[PDB]
RNA sequence: ACGCGUCCCCCGCGAGCGCACGGGGUCGGCGGCGAUGUCGGCUACCCACCCGACCCGUCUUGAAACACGGACCAAGGAGUCU
RNA sequence: AGAGUGGCGCGGACGCUACGCCGCGACGAGUAGGAGGGCCGCUGCGGUGAGCCUUGAAGCCUAGGGCGCGGGCCCGGGUGGA
């Protein structure tokens, strides 16, 4: 025994290492370590005791049945997948919900959950939206970022606890949840000049107010 | 309280003088007048939206008349503004010239 | 309470319509049925541009979806009770079809038989 | 031999069946009943059957004696076997495993001896 | 038995590999050896004619071994000595070429197809390209592909080209078995070309494809594979 | 045998 | 290029865990809409619009031809024995 | 994947109508005319199906449902009456 290193060449390209196999011949210490060279159970009963066997046979058999699979390469489930981002997504940059109920609404970005989801969270008060997960694809990203690096945001608040259950009704759990996450969020919208007549309200096209000309 | 979609409008199938292919579309996006400016409608989700004599059912309201077909949008086509596209439902031609939705979603900003 | 089968596929084809024949559409003692035209003059025989189509081996069936029926199994047609007993060790990929012209009476005795038997019949209900 | 009289039934017997692309046979012991040379059920000089017992309850099985070959009212020989579903197939592989009385039937009178038993059990 | 024959049978295994890792670092050593010519013959053509322009002199470079061949006009309608003379380098159909070494009997040949191909001198990128991406063999009269190097070395090995890198230097050198590792190649699929054609019909020189490009062959590669 |  | 026992010019079975651009795809990922008015149904009946499409047999170097037989439907109707 | 003389647990998918299955490549216009294969049709004779039918045979009709590239064939309904 003698604990787990770290891997002693730092990542160059994937694939790819540093440092070549003689050189790093050195670094794995390989010249001075040299080396050379569950089925059954038996209980008492009531002169005799039983010889019990733990998975016997089964009693049906099916008449026809399909045959083993050819093994994929490199195919892991969602759980083991990697999370992306973009460059104008921040902590606390200024999201636009396009799909839901709220469609056209001005909402914040607080944390990226591990499902990949994101947290698109309405100051209620001035929106009319909560705690929520939206999905990068459906929000536009926009220029504006009042910072938060300062306050503070929940752990407790992870991904399964908003999956769904089945008059959904708002429990007294998810109070204390709404009016704290953002009373630390609400000192820092309105101190900027006019931003709360902003969230508020809602986007919407035109004319003359093409959506691949201007900058938002 | 307004619009969330960008107008365009159905202008052929895909073809050349003699034989026409019926699984490619033409579109026409509003205001879009080079190659350049149609990197933004590439991918994006794109709707014809119509009405039959019978109610269907619909996801988000009352089963009424209002029904779509689907598509996307592929690739550039021409020197001009001009578009390809690719619905799942193949188009009536009595839509040439009549309204299609492209919407804002599946955004790259 | 219908049968599964083992498995079921996606059942993909090449057309759909018949192949019907040349000009069968102006004289009524033409018959649908398909004939290779054999003229001279001829254009269905030429393939010209715009008229009928004609068969070829090019609109095959592929054979791991051939003679499956919508439900996934494959007919095999039956009068009484003892041809029935030849599917069972076969039951997942086969399915009774009682003939047209057997009998109402020894038609009810069959339906219980494919039943004791998880034997899958496409025309149960039926003389009544 | 029976690699000769194959040759002279294959396509002919009135044990055949052909239809609909398909092609079956309904002779006392094949199990499985497939026009076929593992499976024909006359042939050859050794023999399994599983059929369903006398009246409702249990199933029955056929052994064909070595002896004999040309001698019918005592060629094949008889039992019956009423117990429960798992303990009822004890016998049958310790019928084909350890007596090596033709290896290949194995896991067709597996799946023969249950269903004729999800038969017999009442129905859905 | 068995306990002496299992341990027999664990001495046979390591034998197997052990014909591997002697031949696994030979693979390395070859390609490692090909990259110090292609240094030392690159600049070596550099070296002559600025020690030459140096004494007013002058320095012709070296005239071709090696050129590659691509048929642009059809299958209709052909003259019949010009049929039997395509066969001969193996393009059968539009759009394919093949490697041609060069002498008197390989050029007048190429004077008699002169308008239905298109040939050039290719470099180090247009050789290796087209024998990576595309190239496949002529193994049991079938034309299966090359993702292994026991496919090379087993059919011809003999000569002497087992692993990728030999077909590089045989080919893009004209060595001493030429012959028989470019009939072992089946002839190339290149699909048309993403630009185009100047005037297919017509002469080079005159304007459009046809005839000879002695250095802008490699236009019509990089396009075409 | 030579690099045990 | 990296234990050692001898031949030299030239001065033959170590121990295990682990990640992957590696001999053709899988989520140990999700959401709506469900009983007399809606779900599905390529196939077969009517309509509508865009593209294409001259009438068949035939002799003939050449037939949509200002070349000939054909108003419609049934039932018969032509390489056969010795 | 050679053979010798001396120094606890009775268990492990499918197959192979061999006239069948399976396995890796290149090609696929056709009039006069050749050739193979047809579980494509129509009527009679020997064999066979412990075939089927007055509890409804053949024939017809059918905006009913299924099958094969194709020739053609399987099932729902109504008539009909051996």
């Amino acid at each position: 025994k003698g604990k787990p290193h770290c891997s002693r060449n730092p990542v160059l390209v994937r694939g790819i290492g540093r440092y070549s196999r003689s050189a790093m011949y050195s670094r794995k210490a390989l010249y001075k370590r040299k080396y050379a060279a569950l089925a059954t159970v038996t209980k008492p009963v009531g002169g005799g005791t039983r010889v019990v066997k733990l998975r016997k046979m089964p009693r049906y058999y099916p008449t026809e049945d399909v045959p083993r699979k050819l093994l994929s390469h490199g195919k892991k489930p969602f759980s083991q997948h990697v999370r992306k981002l973009r460059a104008s997504i921040t902590p606390g940059t200024i999201l636009i919900i396009l799909t839901g109920r709220h469609r056209g609404k001005r909402v914040v970005f607080l944390k990226q959950l591990s499902s990949g989801l994101l947290l698109v969270t309405g100051p209620l008060s001035l929106n009319r939206v909560p705690l929520r997960r939206t999905h990068q694809k459906f929000v536009i990203a926009t220029s504006t970022k009042i910072d938060i690096s300062g306050v503070k945001i929940p752990k407790h608040l992870t991904d399964a606890y908003f999956k769904k259950k089945k008059k959904y009704e708002i429990t007294e759990q998810r109070k204390v949840d709404q009016k704290a996450v953002d009373s630390q969020i609400l000192p820092k919208i309105k101190a900027v000049p006019q931003l709360q007549g902003y969230l508020r309200s809602v986007f919407a096209l035109t004319n003359g107010v093409y959506p691949h000309k201007l900058v938002f | 309280s307004g619009r969330l979609w960008c107008k365009a409008i159905f202008a052929g199938y895909k073809r050349g003088l003699r034989n026409q292919r019926e699984h490619t579309a033409l579109l026409k996006i509003e205001g879009v007048y080079a190659r350049d400016e149609t990197e933004f409608y590439l991918g994006k989700r794109c709707a014809y939206v119509y009405k039959a004599k019978n109610n269907t059912v619909t996801p988000g309201g009352k089963p009424n008349k209002t029904r779509v077909i689907w598509g996307k949008v592929t690739r550039a086509h021409g020197n001009s503004g001009m578009v390809r596209a690719k619905f799942r439902s193949n188009l009536p031609a009595k839509a040439i010239g009549h309204r299609i939705r492209v919407m804002l979603y599946p955004s790259r900003i | 309470a219908a049968l599964r089968p083992l498995v079921k596929p996606k059942i993909v084809k090449k057309r759909t319509k018949k192949f019907i024949r040349h000009q069968s559409d102006r004289y009524v003692k033409i018959k649908r049925n398909w004939r290779k035209p054999r003229g001279i003059d001829n254009r269905v025989r030429r393939r010209f541009k715009g008229q009928i189509l004609m068969p070829n081996i090019g609109y095959g069936s592929n054979k791991k979806t051939k003679h499956m029926l919508p439900s996934g199994f494959r007919k095999f047609l039956v009068h009484n009770v003892k041809e029935l007993e030849v599917l069972l060790m076969c039951n997942k990929s086969y399915c009774a079809e009682i003939a047209h012209n057997v009998s109402s009476k020894n038609r009810k005795a069959i339906v219980e038989r494919a039943a004791q038997l998880a034997i899958r019949v496409t025309n149960p209900n039926a003389r009544l | 031999s029976a690699h000769l009289q194959w040759m002279v039934v294959r396509n002919c017997s009135s044990f055949l069946i052909k239809r609909n692309k398909q092609t079956y046979s309904t002779e006392p012991n094949n199990l499985k009943a497939r026009n076929s040379f593992r499976y024909n059920g006359l042939i050859h000089r050794k023999t399994v059957g599983v059929e369903p017992a006398a009246d409702g309850k249990g199933v029955v099985v056929v052994m064909k004696r070595r002896s004999g070959q040309r001698k019918p009212a005592t060629s094949y020989v008889r039992t019956t076997i009423n117990k429960n579903a798992r303990a009822t197939l004890s016998s049958i592989r310790h019928m084909i495993r350890k007596n090596k009385y033709h290896p290949d039937l194995r896991m067709a009178a597996i799946r023969r001896a249950s269903a004729i038993l999800r038969s017999q059990k009442p129905v859905m | 038995n068995f306990a002496e024959l299992k341990i027999k049978r664990l001495r046979k295994k390591f034998a197997q590999k052990m014909l591997r890792k002697a031949r696994r670092k030979l693979i390395y050593e070859k390609a490692k050896h090909y990259h110090k010519e292609y240094r030392q013959m690159y600049r070596t053509e550099i070296r002559m004619a600025r020690m030459a322009r140096k004494a007013g002199n002058f320095y012709v470079p070296a005239e071709p071994k090696l050129a590659f061949v691509i048929r642009i006009r059809g299958i209709n309608g052909v003259s019949p000595k010009v049929r039997k003379v395509l066969q001969l380098l193996r393009l059968r159909q539009i759009f394919n070429g093949t490697f041609v070494k060069l002498n008197k009997a390989s050029i007048n040949m190429l004077r008699i197809v002169e308008p239905y191909i298109a040939w050039g001198y290719p470099n180090l990128k247009s050789v290796n390209e087209l024998i990576y991406k595309r190239g496949y063999g002529k193994i049991n009269k079938k034309r299966i592909a090359l993702t292994d190097n026991t496919l090379i070395a087993r059919s011809l090995g003999k000569y002497n080209i087992i692993c990728m890198e030999d077909l590089i230097h045989e080919i893009y050198t004209v060595g001493k078995h030429f012959k028989e590792a470019n009939n072992f190649l089946w002839p190339f699929k290149l699909s048309s070309p993403r630009g185009g054609m100047k005037k297919k019909t017509t002469h080079f020189v005159e304007g459009g494809d046809a005839g000879n490009r002695e250095d802008q062959i490699n236009r019509l590669i990089r396009r075409m594979n | 045998r030579g690099l045990r």
